């Protein structure tokens, strides 16, 4: 109980899990533009990726919102891991 | 009052030696104080919450604005007397802040610029207005042209800002299309109703909203923010999000958009995550201002936003002030000046702030627990009233994400305050040259507000119930 | 001077009666009471007391020295144009019934009377179009309001005044 | 309204999408503006309407004075440096 | 004559199309330069088709006389390296831009109508295959046109406007100045 | 006494209360076009460009 | 003398005059955590001379 | 009250003296005179708010 759980289980759901998970997280969204040279490129870019995805959700959304949720789930997969 | 500030100080100015830089900077600063004070009563026209359309209905005039109007002043007066008076008198501050021949009246163009965006009740007035404050804040970007990284800001800027430019010229040109108006006012509930505007509209909040860089957009502005000179980072990341947020809360052409719900919520996870593993301070600090980007974003999709975004914007001003003079502050006590232009860049920098100045440090912890919320500190009201909002309107899950968001970004807040805590081997004895009393004065006055401001809460809503219903 | 669009008659700004709801510039400052020119002088006296009591608090230059006299003629002239516009605000608003203006109120009747005695227009004759005419009011109209950003002024002699 | 859409999305894509040159970026940037402003003049002469012409004429100005400012901004960039790279930013 | 002067509007924008994919794949940005000056012909040209040929004379005026000639000038004194469009550096993109294209350019077509259904919405950006009735009033006795009518509303219903401007100009020059000048 | 303290605390509460209530139900009032737009020039309806003024094109 | 632990207790760069060297220019790094400066006293000593 | 509203305002006025004191490294008292002026200053702020609140209430009075 004490290790397995308490020191196991429960710092999992906790500290050391939260800590590893947040870890992960900040690294994958700071090096979104990471090995890219030119930042004018790389934004621009980013600009352009932006509308056109927020076209094409919106209209899936128009069709069926919960088709949507699954492709936000993988959006944000993918940017934070 | 503004405007004739311009034209002066532009003859005046061309008229005057560098060397008299400062002491101009001065006259201009007391020069807001005055327009501050004698020209306050004006808020009497707006009792009873009485409008006004001003220029042939291109600007409109409420206690929304006038407010608006008062607090970007005030920020102006705080902002111009960081040039105007030296922290120090040694050689070192000389080389660390001289104020630019021209850059007080870019500031004051910017200025008018922000408040013309405020007050715009026409999108040819917005359009001009914008490209005002823009051009202005790209030259701002610029002026300290000694620096690679400023000239680097400048031009990512320029471009960002006049791609982002486009679409809003463009979804006002879609508008005019449709409706053969320029006007938001022609917009009725049976206009709504019948039309579908959304697309349009939500163009231009998108196109207003990447201005200030909230996510997935949020890069470059950081960048500019970390590459800029630190007293110009203290204006550029601050002015621009109060005009174009003032704005869009006033204009309330998102009311329960789906895709601003979306955006607001990527913001406030991308802000409180994207905070954590970042070791520069103004670093630190950009990401903290994306996360109140976030909060206030969610103000854009309910009616009746009015006091919570008011309250909000003034509380995270004065604590956006605070922190970059707390961090001002604190670099006579460093060990390593890193360059000219910011001269304090890491957060171990501040490693044990406490042993050298134990005030400073108090300061630093008070503005912090601001930031995460604790009352009775300013910022616990703002979110309180912020939740307030958003519950009362259905906002279930977005309200949950904005308590995860708080307490993630609470760790790099107190970040800041756990390295200012801990022990330094060497630590001051005695120093002959006291700082600046003007600025010491103006920081703790800012120290004092976010401390004992809630004082006078109730107060507060009584008069915003005779000039805001 | 007959106007070409509807106004509203006799509108409560405030808790007073309406005597003007643009009035001319002349009127204005015609209408100014001594109090607004103690705030006309308190204005251009604080600019250059203010820049020279920051001297005094943290020098420029670490040695107090008293500003030089383009500095102090600078900002007297700064600061009276902050005074007349503070003043030129405080009598707009007795015009608009915002403040007390029993006094304006009782002059405005009095010079309204005689001009009429004298057949002249109530608020006289002007130089442009009647449409130029509601254009310029439709400028004019409540500019005060902006005085923090920008100076406006009625200039024009147009008929749109609010009242009967 | 066809080609004004069409110069928009083009140099849009050409902004995007350049690997080449600033300039290229500079250029987009204006003919960009142009692609609204036709937009907008068609839909003024479809309304007889002096509002939409009111605004191309201040874009044209904006226009000239944003290009000012780029321009002066290239130039103290290239100060420090001496050379535009292909990547010059 | 009827069959190339019908379809000078399309000719217009097929030279556009043509003219934008000429600025971005020229080898010298000079080139590029020319190739934009010409594009602002072929918009003057529209401008003119559609009855605007006062907006053709300014935009020749301004775009080409002022600003196209300030590229110039620049492109002249400052030393700029480019590379060249090749598939080693530039078919990467050509998934993302047809992508875009496509996106792009159907929702541009779509945020002009006002019908419910999205297809509809792109249906009616191709329906205009009726002629306009050009008829005739006698109701203006006045010799105004869109010069006089721009002058009549900058200046009176709209001169707040003409004043920011004014400011927007001197931000043009003071701007310049600061930062392209060394002062002492 | 305690109980008369006490219910006049409670009884300010509760005016508070109704107050709140009353201040959230008059700002959610629809405001006249004087109040909300302009006092003086109250007329929504446009009268539009004066050159070439048609006889007949003013319609209620 | 304890090496700098960051926000989540990473590890942290300290930063003096040791990170201006010349092989660590044109290091490869996102822009939150790269540490050269070429704004650095000591890399624009004859700039533009 | 008004005056315990300038008492307070006043408090408020010498506490933002004594915490730029501080923050200069200097002992509370340094300059005395400081603790005056900030005072009357904090207490004028008071008294307008104190005012315009006033003024507030009798607007909500009289329309009823
Ligand atoms: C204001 C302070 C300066 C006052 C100067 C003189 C005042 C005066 O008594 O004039 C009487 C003068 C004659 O009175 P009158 O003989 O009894 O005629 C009775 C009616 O006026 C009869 O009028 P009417 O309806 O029959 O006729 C139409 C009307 C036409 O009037 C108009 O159309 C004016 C409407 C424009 C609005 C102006 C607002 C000010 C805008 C300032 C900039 C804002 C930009 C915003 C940017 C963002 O009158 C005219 O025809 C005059 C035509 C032009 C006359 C010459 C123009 C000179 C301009 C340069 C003046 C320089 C003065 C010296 C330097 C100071 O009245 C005028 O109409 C003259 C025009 C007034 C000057 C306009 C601009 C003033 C200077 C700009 C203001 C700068 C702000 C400074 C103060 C800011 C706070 C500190
Ligand atoms: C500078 C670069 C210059 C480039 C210019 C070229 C670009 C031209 C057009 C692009 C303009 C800019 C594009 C911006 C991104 C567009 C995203 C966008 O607007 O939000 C959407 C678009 O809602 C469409 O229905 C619109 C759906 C999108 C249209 C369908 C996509 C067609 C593509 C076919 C493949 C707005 O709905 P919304 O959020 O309020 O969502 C809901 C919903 O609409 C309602 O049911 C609710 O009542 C309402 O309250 C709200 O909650
Ligand atoms: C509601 C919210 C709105 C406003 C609330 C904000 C502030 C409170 C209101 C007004 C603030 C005005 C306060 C005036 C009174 C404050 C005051 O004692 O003088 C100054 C600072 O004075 C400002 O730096 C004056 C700066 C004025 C700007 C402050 C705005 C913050 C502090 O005295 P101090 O003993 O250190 O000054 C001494 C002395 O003056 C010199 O002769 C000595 O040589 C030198 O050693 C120096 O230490
Ligand atoms: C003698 C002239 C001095 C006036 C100079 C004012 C400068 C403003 C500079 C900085 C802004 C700081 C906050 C402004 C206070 C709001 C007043 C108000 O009550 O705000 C209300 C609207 O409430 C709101 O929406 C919410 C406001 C959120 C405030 C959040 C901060 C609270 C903590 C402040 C504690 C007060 C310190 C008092 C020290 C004894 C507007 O009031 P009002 O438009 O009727 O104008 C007032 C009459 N006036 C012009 C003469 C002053
Ligand atoms: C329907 C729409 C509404 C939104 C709902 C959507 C729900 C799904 C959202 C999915 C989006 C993807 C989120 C991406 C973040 C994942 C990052 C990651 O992969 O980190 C996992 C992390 C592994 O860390 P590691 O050190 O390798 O393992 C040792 C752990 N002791 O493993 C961990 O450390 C996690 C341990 C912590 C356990 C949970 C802690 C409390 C919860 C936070
Ligand atoms: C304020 C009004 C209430 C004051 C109540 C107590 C009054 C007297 C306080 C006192 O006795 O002094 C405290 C302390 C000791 O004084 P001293 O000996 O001079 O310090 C050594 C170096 N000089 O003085 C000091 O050492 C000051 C050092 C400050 C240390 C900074 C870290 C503490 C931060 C406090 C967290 C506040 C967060 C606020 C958020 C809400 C809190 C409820
Ligand atoms: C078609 C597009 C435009 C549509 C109509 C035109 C609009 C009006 C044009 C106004 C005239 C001024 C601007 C003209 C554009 C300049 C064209 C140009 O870019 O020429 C330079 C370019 C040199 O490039 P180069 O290195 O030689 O390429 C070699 C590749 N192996 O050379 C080339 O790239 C190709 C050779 C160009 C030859 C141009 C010949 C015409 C010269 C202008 C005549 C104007 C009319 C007279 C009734
Ligand atoms: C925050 C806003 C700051 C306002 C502070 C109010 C003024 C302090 C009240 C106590 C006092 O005035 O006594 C004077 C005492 C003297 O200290 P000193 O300046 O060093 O002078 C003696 C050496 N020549 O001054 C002191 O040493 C007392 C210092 C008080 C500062 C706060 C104490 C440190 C933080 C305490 C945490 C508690 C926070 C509040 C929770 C209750
Ligand atoms: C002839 C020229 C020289 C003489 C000048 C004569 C001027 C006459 C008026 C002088 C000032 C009197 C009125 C203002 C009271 C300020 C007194 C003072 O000096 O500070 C008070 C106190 C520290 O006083 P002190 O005993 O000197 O301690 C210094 C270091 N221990 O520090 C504190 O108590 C700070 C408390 C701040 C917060 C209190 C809030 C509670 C309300
Ligand atoms: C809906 C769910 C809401 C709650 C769950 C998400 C909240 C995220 C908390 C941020 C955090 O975990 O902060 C981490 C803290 C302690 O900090 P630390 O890990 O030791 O290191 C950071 C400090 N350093 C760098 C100085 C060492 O631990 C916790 O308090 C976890 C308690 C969550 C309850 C399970």
């Amino acid at each position: 109980i004490a290790h397995h759980v308490d020191k196991g289980s429960l710092y999992r759901l906790g500290p050391v899990g939260i800590n590893r998970l947040l870890n992960k997280a900040s690294y994958n969204v700071i090096n979104l533009s990471s090995n890219t040279r030119s930042s004018l490129s790389m934004n621009s870019m980013l600009i352009l990726i932006t509308i056109v995805s927020l076209l094409l959700l919106v209209l899936v959304m128009n069709v069926n919102f919960i088709i949507v949720i699954p492709v936000l789930i993988s959006i944000l997969y993918i940017l934070f891991s | 009052m503004l405007i004739l500030a311009i034209i002066s100080l532009i003859t005046f100015v061309s008229m005057s030696k560098l060397s008299d830089n400062r002491a101009i900077i001065r006259l201009i600063n007391i020069y807001l104080i005055l327009v501050l004070v004698l020209d306050s009563f004006l808020y009497l026209l707006f009792l009873n919450n009485q409008t006004y359309t001003v220029m042939g209905e291109l600007l409109i005039f409420n206690s929304f604005t006038f407010y608006i109007d008062m607090l970007i002043y005030f920020i102006m007066i705080v902002i111009s007397s960081l040039y105007g008076y030296n922290l120090y008198n040694n050689n070192l501050y000389k080389t660390l802040f001289e104020p630019k021949k021209e850059l007080i009246i870019l500031f004051l163009i910017n200025i008018l610029g922000a408040l013309l965006i405020v007050h715009s009740n026409d999108f040819i007035t917005l359009f001009v207005a914008i490209e005002l404050q823009s051009y202005s804040i790209y030259l701002i970007t610029a002026i300290y042209n000694s620096s690679y990284k400023a000239s680097k800001a400048s031009m990512l800027y320029f471009f960002m800002g006049g791609i982002l430019s486009i679409l809003i010229a463009y979804s006002i040109n879609t508008y005019y299309s449709v409706l053969n108006s320029y006007t938001l006012h022609s917009l009725d509930s049976l206009i709504i109703n019948t039309l579908d505007l959304n697309l349009i509209l939500i163009a231009l909040s998108l196109g207003l909203l990447f201005k200030i860089g909230i996510a997935p957009l949020h890069k470059w502005l950081i960048s500019i923010y970390e590459n800029t000179p630190i007293l110009i980072t203290i204006y550029i990341s601050l002015i621009p999000k109060i005009s174009i947020l003032s704005y869009l809360v006033l204009s309330n052409i998102s009311i329960n958009s789906l895709v601003i719900s979306i955006l607001a919520i990527l913001t406030l996870l991308v802000g409180s995550v994207g905070g954590l593993l970042q070791i520069k301070i103004k670093r630190l600090l950009a990401f903290s201002g994306l996360t109140n980007a976030g909060y206030m974003m969610l103000l854009l999709l309910l009616n009746n936003n009015e006091f919570s975004y008011l309250y909000y914007i003034t509380q995270y001003s004065i604590s956006h002030l605070a922190i970059f003079m707390i961090i001002i502050f604190s670099i006579y006590y460093i060990n390593y000046i890193n360059n000219q232009y910011n001269p304090i860049i890491y957060v171990n920098q501040l490693k044990g702030l406490i042993h050298d100045n134990a005030y400073l440090v108090l300061s630093m912890a008070i503005v912090v627990f601001s930031f995460i919320g604790i009352p009775p500190l300013l910022g616990f009201f703002g979110k309180l009233n912020i939740l307030m909002s958003i519950l009362n309107n259905g906002y279930y899950f977005i309200s949950i994400v904005l308590i995860v968001a708080s307490l993630i970004s609470a760790l790099y807040y107190l970040y800041l305050l756990n390295v200012s805590i801990q022990d330094k081997n060497n630590i001051l004895i005695n120093s002959n040259e006291t700082v600046s009393s003007v600025l010491s004065y103006i920081l703790s006055s800012l120290i004092i507000l976010i401390t004992f401001g809630f004082i006078y809460n109730s107060l507060i809503i009584d008069i915003f119930n005779v000039y805001f219903n | 001077s007959t106007p070409l669009v509807k106004t509203s008659v006799n509108y409560s700004y405030g808790d007073y009666p309406l005597i003007d709801a643009d009035p001319h510039f002349k009127r204005v400052v015609g209408y100014m009471r001594p109090s607004d020119y103690g705030v006309i002088g308190l204005a251009t006296a604080a600019l250059p007391a203010g820049i020279c009591f920051a001297e005094w608090l943290d020098p420029v230059k670490g040695k107090f020295a008293r500003p030089s006299v383009k500095f102090l003629r600078v900002a007297t002239m700064l600061g009276f144009a902050v005074g007349f516009g503070a003043a030129y605000a405080r009598s707009s608003l007795r015009f608009f019934g915002v403040t007390e203006n029993a006094r304006e109120y009782k002059k405005d009747e009095a010079q309204m009377a005689a001009r009429k005695a004298a057949g002249l227009e109530p608020y006289g004759t002007s130089s442009l179009t009647p449409e130029l005419q509601e254009i310029a009011a439709k400028n004019s109209a409540h500019s005060i309001a902006g005085l923090f950003i920008f100076p406006w002024f009625n200039f024009v002699n147009h008929p749109y005044h609010g009242r009967e | 309204m066809f080609i004004g859409t069409i110069i928009l999305v083009l140099s849009f894509l050409g902004f995007v999408f350049n690997r080449r040159n600033i300039i290229l970026a500079f250029i987009c940037l204006e003919t960009m503006l142009l692609g609204i402003n036709l937009i907008l003049l068609r839909n003024s002469v479809l309304f007889d309407d002096i509002s939409g012409s009111l605004f191309a004429i201040v874009i044209i100005i904006l226009a000239g004075v944003e290009s000012a400012i780029g321009l002066s901004l290239l130039v103290s960039y290239y100060r420090l440096r001496g050379v535009i790279n292909s990547y010059g930013i | 004559m009827m069959y190339l002067t019908y379809y000078f509007i399309e000719i217009t924008i097929f030279l556009a199309i043509l003219c934008t994919i000429f600025i971005i794949s020229a080898k010298n940005p000079m080139v590029s330069i020319l190739y934009m000056i010409a594009l602002f012909v072929i918009a003057a040209m529209y401008l003119y088709l559609i009855g605007l040929g006062i907006f053709s004379l300014l935009y020749i005026m301004i775009y080409i006389g002022a600003i196209a000639v300030l590229f110039l000038f620049i492109i002249t004194l400052l030393d700029i390296n480019s590379t060249e469009l090749s598939v080693k550096s530039n078919i990467r993109d050509l998934p993302l831009v047809l992508i875009s294209l496509i996106v792009l350019t159907i929702s541009g077509l779509m945020i002009y109508s006002n019908d419910s259904i999205l297809i509809n919405k792109l249906l009616e950006a191709f329906g205009n295959d009726y002629n306009t009735i050009i008829t005739q009033d006698w109701f203006n006795i006045e010799n105004t046109t869109l010069l006089t009518t721009i002058g009549n509303v900058l200046l009176t219903n709209n001169a707040f406007i003409l004043l920011v401007l004014a400011i927007v100009l001197l931000l043009g020059i003071i701007g310049p100045i600061s930062i392209t000048m060394k002062h002492k | 006494d305690i109980l008369n303290e006490e219910a006049k605390i409670v009884q300010a509460l509760n005016n508070q209360r109704e107050l709140t209530i009353k201040m959230h139900e008059l700002k959610r009032e629809e405001k006249d076009y004087a109040h909300s737009y302009s006092p003086l020039f109250s007329d929504p309806v446009p009268q539009g460009g004066s050159i070439g003024k048609a006889p007949g094109s003013s319609r209620e | 003398d304890p090496i700098p632990s960051g926000a989540l207790g990473q590890k942290v760069p300290h930063v003096d005059e040791s990170h201006q060297d010349l092989l660590f220019r044109t290091s490869h790094m996102v822009e939150d955590l790269e540490t050269y400066d070429e704004d650095s006293p000591i890399n624009t000593s004859d700039a533009n001379t | 009250a008004l005056f315990t509203s300038l008492v307070g305002a006043s408090g408020l006025g010498f506490a933002t003296k004594f915490l730029s004191n501080k923050i200069r490294l200097k002992p509370a008292g340094y300059y005395p005179l400081g603790y005056v002026f900030s005072g009357v200053a904090w207490a004028g702020l008071g008294l307008v708010l104190h005012n315009v609140h006033q003024h507030s209430l009798e607007v909500l009075e009289k329309k009823k």
